[PDB]
RNA sequence: GCUUGAGUCUCGUAGAGGGGGGUAGAAUUCCAGGUGUAGCGGUGAAAUGCGUAGAGAUCUGGAGGAAUACCGGUGGCGAAGGCGGCCCCCUGGACGAAGACUGACGCUCAGGUGCGAAAGCGUGGGGAGCAAACAGGAUUAGAUACCCUGGUAGUCCACGCCGUAAACGAUGUCGACUUGGAGGUUGUGCCCUUGAGGCGUGGCUUCCGGAGCUAACGCGUUAAGUCGACCGCCUGGGGAGUA
């Protein structure tokens, strides 16, 4: 796998909740990068996007919501 | 600390001209108003020593361009110190 | 984790999405901070780790059979 | 001077106040030589968990340049407000347009 | 009494002993049995079976209220909670959800130290 | 005088570097209420403990403290100690590309000065969970322990003190030189960004190995190789890091 991230030069973040999904699991947790196969750089990033997005509601920290 | 336009205005005074930005007369008054900012900082807060020691390594950096410039020109040394206010 | 499938009962598509990652972590809350073994642990999980990696591509040249 | 990234929810009974709450903060910040770049707001979306027993806030957004003593005086309004919940001052480094 | 017909049927599912309680969509308790007041008591507290006839014994005395379809709420890292969950299909149930409730915290406050 | 050491500046980049303030969710505990009934909890087994004055389980609401799952990585940053949710404010260093500038301003230091895990100490708070001491139950020949149920200082906050660790890479700092391979992380240049492409070039870092070195184990361009500068230190074991 690669990343899309440094596919393009885009910026990864919070408010395009679209693409988020798919780097969450089923329970809301953050999916690992030894599996996703995203760049280190964008997945540190990528988790900042997650939280903030948790915070802001657009994202559910667990699946008892 | 020491903005851009501030770093730019101090090389205008003590230097030869505004391209002159490495001479040991620019050092000493740039690391003084640096010294003297976080003066400021370390007013409050007080607890910040892993930042103190970058202030620490700038304040002997000081007295080791004072003590080469009284080696060299003992004329400008007096004229520097006494245009910045220092020696205790 | 909620599985609300239809048809034929049988967890069995149940322990698919639940065994992934609701006992392993339960084990470990379940006591002690160590506060510095998890770094001993860690840190000889990845010396045997490297030791399946640098033996098996070495172990390709025979195997006297 | 400093780019800001502000996106604060409002309770949902109070969505008729939107629009006069928008009004109320670009006229503090324009009136104190405040830069605008965006007032993207996205109305009344669902939330993921319930913020205080309930759900579908009405979500705006302003992305703002303004000075830091002027929005330092901005999410203390948030604070006393019961109509406004979770508030969020952000920060990029070239605040922009049209993201969502 | 009030008839109600769908439940939902929580499964706490510690180490030593398994508990099965069966309630409505409310949440308001109807009733339960333990494993270890089935008869079961000290080192077969911690079977699976001791968990499915903890589980007949809850799926009688709710005759009286006549539930038919439930929901399945499995709590704790037992040697039970699937046991306990095929003692309820076959004592005609209806299971609509099975959902895992075990709580985790996102690290809180300190567990015990290991035994040794 | 000179620019190669050292340093300044102009652009950027990564980061659990630090200090201050706010805030979120998960979970434990407690309190209150609803439902509900004889067990719960614990162990190799058991008892102490809890529960018919209604526990435990379950649901709603509230209070409070501490810690930040997943991301999390022989990953990153920091002189070391150390540093993990998120947001803002103040702030330190490292690094790279292309230049410009001062012109040896350097290196290392006895004494000195600062920083320095945890436990402890002082004053003032806070106190959920955990838990020395202590108390009970077991186990046992005995159990002053391991195990169990409780549980106080302490752990937390502010300001001081302490100045110690297997404070470890058991490897002082700095500089130069000497075959390679597989990576990680982070900048950057060129060519066909025409494709996550190819060629390079830096920084930090992990592993395996050559010469050589070492008593051997091993080390091996981040040396424990080959050298230079300075400092600390060693001189049989016990007594003793004690009087």
């Amino acid at each position: 796998f690669c990343r899309f991230t440094a596919e393009g030069v885009q910026e990864i973040d919070y408010k395009d909740i679209a693409t988020l999904k798919n780097y969450i699991t089923e329970s809301g947790k953050i999916v690992p990068s030894r599996i996703t196969g995203t760049r280190a750089k964008y997945q540190r990033q990528l988790a900042r996007a997650i939280k903030r997005a948790r915070y802001l509601s657009l994202l559910p920290y667990t699946d008892r919501h | 600390s020491l903005s851009t336009e501030a770093t730019a205005k101090i090389v205008s005074e003590f230097g030869r001209d505004a391209n002159d930005t490495g001479s040991t007369e620019v050092q000493v008054a740039l690391l003084t108003a640096q010294i003297n900012h976080l003066q400021g900082h370390f007013a409050e807060h007080k607890k910040d020593h892993h930042s103190r020691r970058g202030l620490l390594r700038m304040v002997s950096q000081r007295r080791k361009l004072l003590d080469y410039l009284k080696r060299k020109d003992v004329a400008r040394y007096t004229q520097l110190i006494e245009r910045l206010g220092l020696r205790r | 984790i909620k599985v609300r499938e239809n048809e034929p009962f049988d967890v069995a598509l149940r322990r698919f999405k639940r065994s992934c990652e609701k006992a392993g972590v339960l084990a470990e809350v379940r006591r002690r901070e160590f506060y510095e073994k998890p770094t001993t642990e860690r840190k000889r999980a990845k010396a045997s780790a490297v030791k399946r990696h640098a033996k098996k591509l070495a172990r390709e040249n025979a195997r006297r059979t | 001077m400093r780019h800001y990234e502000i996106v604060f929810m409002v309770h949902p009974d109070q969505s008729e106040q939107v629009p006069g709450m928008i009004e109320r903060y670009t006229a503090a910040i324009t009136g104190a030589e405040g830069k605008i770049h965006r007032l993207e707001d996205w109305g009344r979306r669902q939330l993921a968990y319930p913020i205080n027993k309930l759900h579908k806030a009405h979500y705006v957004l302003m992305n703002v340049e303004a000075p830091q003593e002027v929005i330092d005086e901005l999410e203390t309004t948030f604070r006393f407000n019961d109509a406004v919940i979770r508030s969020m001052v952000m920060r990029t480094k070239h605040a922009v347009t049209e993201a969502s | 009494r009030k008839q109600v017909s769908d439940g939902v049927a929580h499964i706490h599912a510690s180490f030593n002993n398994t508990i099965v309680t069966i309630t409505d969509r409310q949440g308001n308790a109807l009733g339960w049995a333990t494993a270890g007041g089935s008869g079961f008591r000290g080192s077969r507290k911690s079977t699976p079976f001791a968990a499915q006839v903890a589980a007949e014994r809850c799926a009688d005395a709710v005759k009286e209220y006549g539930i038919k379809n439930l929901e399945v709420m499995v709590k704790g890292p037992g040697p039970g909670r699937e046991s306990t969950i095929r003692a309820l299909n076959a004592a005609g149930f209806r299971i609509t959800n099975i959902t895992d409730v075990t709580p985790i915290p996102h690290n809180g406050c300190r567990p015990p130290k290991k035994r040794r």
